[PDB]
RNA sequence: UAACGAGAUUCCCACUGUCCCUAUCUACUAUCUAGCGAAACCACAGCCAAGGGAACGGGCUUGGCAGAAUCAGCGGGGAAAG
RNA sequence: UGCUGUAAAGCUGGGUCGAACGGCCUCUAGUGCAGAUCUUGGUGGUAGUAGCAAAUAUUCAAAUGAGAACUUUGAAGACUGA
RNA sequence: GCGAGAGACCGAUAGCGAACAAGUACAGUGAUGGAAAGAUGAAAAGAACUUUGAAAAGAGAGUGAAAAAGUACGUGAAAUUGUUGAAAGGGAAGGGCUUGAGAUCAGACUUGGUACCGGGCCAG
């Protein structure tokens, strides 16, 4: 109920910043019980846990 | 030390407290004065503001520059639909004045005109005058015996008399109520009149005439608190001045050690009664007439509403009054109209006014049109006339 | 009375936004739906779906449409203690116009 | 502990207390007068009301350049307001009360606010920083507040005496 | 004395609400509410006119008068405060 | 609650309270407060008043919790703009 | 400095600055500057238990000679404040003098003597 602490190990582990973590909202208490960066990977990969994709910025006008 | 220069005062001392009126309903503060030998009448009349309207005319005036020629002119109206009379009132002199003595009403009381007596009517049984109705009912002996001394004892008679306020666009349906006196005649046939017409209708015609000078009384527009800038047109302070401008810079002399009344100070502006005087009337307009807004000299077949209607007051279906001019108070505000207190013989209030056309274009815009058929003549066929 | 009822509605933003603050328009466009469901639900406890949240938002704070399209239900709330025996529930409704559409009763 | 009063018939009433709470004690004062005396469902309700803005406190002594409002047309005032921690607080009280009188077999619909006063508990400090560094206080006006709950010879002269025997002999 | 100057000054062109003469609009305040909550200052206090008086009184003398509780403003007075 | 004295003051009834204290003859003094912009401490009126307005901006739902404008998560709208 | 005995001395704003974890806390770059603050009760017997409350707490109960002693603790003044009762109130209030009204207080049937004697007070 304050997953403050797994959104920054979230950030850390997968390699971007806190901004582009996406904490599953209905896997609140799983989340909550990984406290350890390893229970953070095994989330990342069940995909509780996912990396949110990049704001696009076309340089197709630009070209 | 003597002020520096001279300069007239700002604002009238005569129009004080700059106060909010009483009653939203102007009162007549005083009526033509009394003369036994002419017929028995009215002597005032109330009605509802529309708006404003443009006129064209020819100008009666030998001497004047446009003498025989066109003048363009603003004109008020004024939705004067009946009034109905339901009841009347005598005073008596006495050394400390006018004392009403007694009041007696009609046997029936239309609901836009009791609803004047209710704060909560759709609360209320409606009590109002139900009691008084059965003072006729057995023999209504008690009723003549009231009348009877009004005859009696009375020296001022006036009417009570009510506005049919449903038959106007208003979305209020209280009535308004107002004491309207009776002048010429003796007392005797005043009390007759006013008892020959409980429970009918009187028109704005019988009342008024065309061409006459006439009175409004009226509540002005509302400006909430003003600065004294605006309430009193004093000079606006130069723009350099520490915390602001917009004030009155010496409010007095050290001696009196006290602020003034004459002086301007901040506070409520407009929303004052007020008594305006020589009014003209240009048109006693009928409802049932279909070309009110017609003259003699524009023959279209036309209203005196404009297309679209009054703004923010909707279309005048009774008889009017238009008045030259304009008159205190804003659209949808009762008017008390009156009689003059005076005889006028000026060129001015003995002209015969003679309207050459009366403008009806759209008061919501740029109006460019008289008429909806004029607007399709012009323009031609549209898209959605397919 | 049909206590449990489903009704589409225009609500007219454009005249309850009249002169707002640009950077309140549209935060009062969620109060002003709030009210306008009260005013037909006799309901004070009124939700609001997200996806219409994001349907307010779209444009940002100043870009609230001039008339949307509304389904409002009113259902029952059993969560005793609760001052309201109702609620309504407001969410948009898609449609290619919301021009010249009348309030209509929703067979469910 | 000593209540400021004591009640008549301690076994038909029952007290709550309440010291050193961090509430206004001037918007607490109006809120305790508004109710003192009621019935205590009809103040019960009454502060529901107040709470949703539909009625108001009067406030009478402390009220110097506060509002003015239709509400207080009620109580024939104008300046009246509605101090939701006060009202929240003496609430608190008056379901204590009543919890206590519920124990000791009172009947609720029969109890009034016979009783109810608040006093200045002690101040509790802070800082406020002023310009050309100065300091100034910031402090806080507590209350302390309690309350009860209560089921609802003509000797004669010689010549007085003659008269009278004289008048009792003329009338029979 | 060319050049230079946030230096002092006069006139001209341009320009304009500086002005004639003001009006209207926006944001933040003020305003009302919930919460929070200071300070300056304070003999006692607080309606006027005249008199006399430390020769310009809130109080004293003679008059005018005088009706609870108040809110937003205001800058005459408190020979206001510092 | 009263009594005595012109007075400075003395005595007494009732309540509160808990460990020492007074009359008379004398001795002695750091011995009597309204003021000193007195000293230290405490407390008011002012007053629920001034005010809590720079730095574009917040909103819906869920979770948690006695309690959520302000916590957490999701959705979104924004900004810093290397 | 070390060891003693005393006083017509002071009695917690006094007496050393300090009766207490006082040259302490704290301030100042520094030299230096430098407070406030003693007392529940004989004994913690420092309030078990029930109940309302999210809780702080309240209400019962309990201990005690006393809770009118509850670690906000000996007594507990004044300013200032709440409630209750009584009274007054047209641009201050307060004071003297006088009386009324309402409240309080007091006294001679005496330390009365033996139905009588005799006295006290207010009056004609
Ligand atoms: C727990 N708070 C402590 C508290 O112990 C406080 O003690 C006072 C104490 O000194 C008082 O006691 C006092 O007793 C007498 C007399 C005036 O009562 C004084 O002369 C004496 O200095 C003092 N002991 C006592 N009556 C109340 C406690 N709060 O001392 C300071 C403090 C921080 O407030």
């Amino acid at each position: 109920a304050n997953l403050r602490t797994q959104k920054r190990l979230a950030a850390s582990v997968i390699g971007v910043g806190k901004r582009k973590v996406w904490l599953d909202p209905n896997e609140t208490t799983e989340i909550a019980n990984a406290n350890s960066r390893s229970a953070i990977r095994k989330l990342y990969k069940n995909g509780t846990i996912v990396k949110k994709p990049e704001t696009v910025h076309s340089r197709s006008r630009a070209r | 030390s003597h002020r520096k220069y001279e300069a007239p005062r700002h604002g009238s001392l005569g129009f004080l407290p700059r106060k909010r009126a009483a009653k939203q309903r102007g009162r007549v503060k005083s009526f033509p004065k009394d003369v036994k030998s002419k017929p028995v009448a009215l002597t005032a009349f109330l009605g509802y503001k529309a708006g404003m309207t443009t006129i064209v005319r020819d100008l009666d005036r030998p001497g004047s520059k446009m003498h025989k020629r066109e003048v363009v002119e603003a004109a008020t109206v004024v939705d004067t639909p009946p009034m109905v009379v339901v009841g009347v009132v005598g005073y008596v002199e006495t050394p400390r004045g006018l004392r009403s003595l007694t009041t007696v009403w009609a046997e029936h009381l239309s609901e836009e005109v009791r609803r004047r007596f209710y704060k909560n009517w759709y609360k209320s049984k409606k009590k109002a005058f139900t009691k008084y109705s059965g003072k006729y009912a057995t023999d209504a002996k008690q009723v003549e015996t009231e009348l009877a001394r009004i005859k009696k004892y009375a020296s001022v008679v006036r009417v009570l008399a009510h506005t049919q306020i449903k038959k106007t666009p208003l979305s209020q349906k209280k009535a308004h109520l107002a004491e309207i006196q009776i002048n010429g005649g003796s007392v005797s046939d005043k009390v007759d009149w006013a008892k020959e017409h409980f429970e009918k209708e009187v028109s704005v015609d019988s009342v008024f005439e065309q061409d006459e000078m006439i009175d409004v009384i009226a509540v002005t527009k509302g400006h909430g608190f003003e600065g004294v800038t605006h309430r009193w047109g004093t000079k606006k302070l130069p723009r350099k001045t520490h915390r602001g401008l917009r004030k009155v810079a010496c409010i007095g002399a050290w001696h009196p050690a006290n602020v003034n009344w004459t002086v301007a100070r901040a506070g409520q502006n407009g929303y004052h009664h007020r008594t305006s005087i020589n009014h003209k009337v240009y048109r006693v307009g009928k409802g049932t007439d279909e070309a009110n807004g017609a003259t003699e000299f524009d023959r279209t077949k036309k209203t005196i509403n404009p297309m679209g209607g009054f703004v923010r007051y909707g279309n005048v279906n009774n008889d009017f009054v238009l008045l030259k001019g304009s008159i205190p108070g804003v659209k949808k505000r009762v008017v008390t109209l009156r009689k003059s207190l005076y005889v006028d013989t000026s060129r001015r209030a003995v002209e015969k006014v003679n309207l050459k056309w009366i403008d009806t274009a759209s008061r919501f815009g740029k109006g460019r049109f008289q008429t909806p058929a004029e607007k399709h003549a012009f323009m031609g066929t549209l898209k959605k006339d397919l | 009375l049909q206590d449990v009822v489903t009704r589409e509605y225009t609500i007219n933003l454009h005249k309850r936004l009249h002169g707002v603050n640009f950077k309140k328009r549209a935060p009062k466009a969620v109060k002003e739906i709030k009210k306008f469901a009260t005013l037909h639900m006799g309901t004070t406890d009124v939700r609001l779906d997200p996806k219409l949240n994001i349907a307010i938002w779209k444009r940002g704070v100043q870009g609230v449409e001039n008339r949307m399209r509304l389904r409002i239900s009113r259902k029952r709330n059993d969560e005793e203690d609760a001052k309201e025996k109702l609620f309504a529930y407001v969410e948009p409704v898609i449609v290619p116009s919301t021009k010249g559409l009348q309030t209509v009763v929703v067979e469910d | 502990v000593r209540y400021a009063a004591t009640p008549a018939n301690p076994a038909k009433s029952a007290s709550a207390r309440g010291s050193y709470l961090r509430v206004s004690f001037k918007n607490t004062r109006e809120t305790a007068q508004a109710i003192n005396g009621w019935k205590l469902e009809k103040a019960q309700k009454y502060l529901d009301q107040v709470l949703d803005h539909q009625r108001a406190i009067p406030f009478r002594r402390y009220n110097s350049s506060i509002g003015r409002t239709g509400q207080g047309k009620e109580f024939g005032v104008t300046k009246a307001r509605w101090p939701a921690k006060s009202v929240n607080f003496v609430k608190d009280l008056l379901r204590n009360a009543q919890a206590n009188a519920e124990a000791k077999g009172l009947d609720s619909s029969k109890l009034v606010i016979s009783h109810i006063q608040v006093n200045h508990a002690p101040k509790q400090r802070r800082r406020t920083y002023r310009a050309h560094g100065r300091i100034n206080a910031y402090q806080s006006t507590p209350s302390h507040i309690e309350l009860t709950l209560t089921e609802e010879q003509i000797r004669l002269n010689s010549r007085q005496r003659g008269r009278l025997a004289s008048q009792k002999r003329l009338t029979a």
